[PDB]
């Protein structure tokens, strides 16, 4: 029932914690762009085994 | 799960052939490491002479030109035409 809580506006903010959420929230979905790009790496890829994962650097011969 | 092995390291971890004796790759450079020519250096001799040739790749055969000279021993043949000299 009541009304208030919390005090502010979604206890707004704070104005460094707005920044706390920031790209700690977003850069993590920058990094699930790693996800985006498969999120498999097992590309039917064999392959990312014997585990792996990566790791060419890139040897050759 | 096992307890047991882990379907066995020196058969699972069988990429102990990312090191092994895999001069199956590696040491196919360090025999060409000394590669020629003549061999080596001199005489016969650093081009050109070349442009052209042992090694490059490619291609391509190769020969060519008798091996020489039939003709060009002055001219050829021979003892040495004759033919007329």
């Amino acid at each position: 029932l009541w009304f208030d809580p919390l005090g502010w506006g979604s206890a707004s903010p704070q104005k460094l914690k707005e920044l706390r959420t920031k790209e700690i929230k977003n850069g993590r979905l920058a990094m699930l762009a790693v996800m985006g790009a498969w999120f498999q790496h097992i590309y039917t890829g064999t392959g990312p085994i014997d585990n792996l994962f990566a790791h060419l650097a890139d040897p050759g011969h | 799960g096992v307890i047991e092995e882990y379907l066995e390291k020196s058969k699972t971890n069988k990429e102990l052939n990312d090191k092994k004796r895999l001069a199956t790759t590696g040491a196919n450079f360090a025999r060409a490491y000394t590669v020629e020519f003549g061999s080596c250096k001199f005489p016969e001799n650093f081009t050109g002479c070349q442009d052209l040739a042992k090694q490059k790749k490619v291609p391509f055969l190769s020969d060519d030109l008798d091996l020489e000279c039939e003709g060009k021993d002055k001219y050829k043949c021979g003892s040495n035409v004759f033919w007329k000299w």
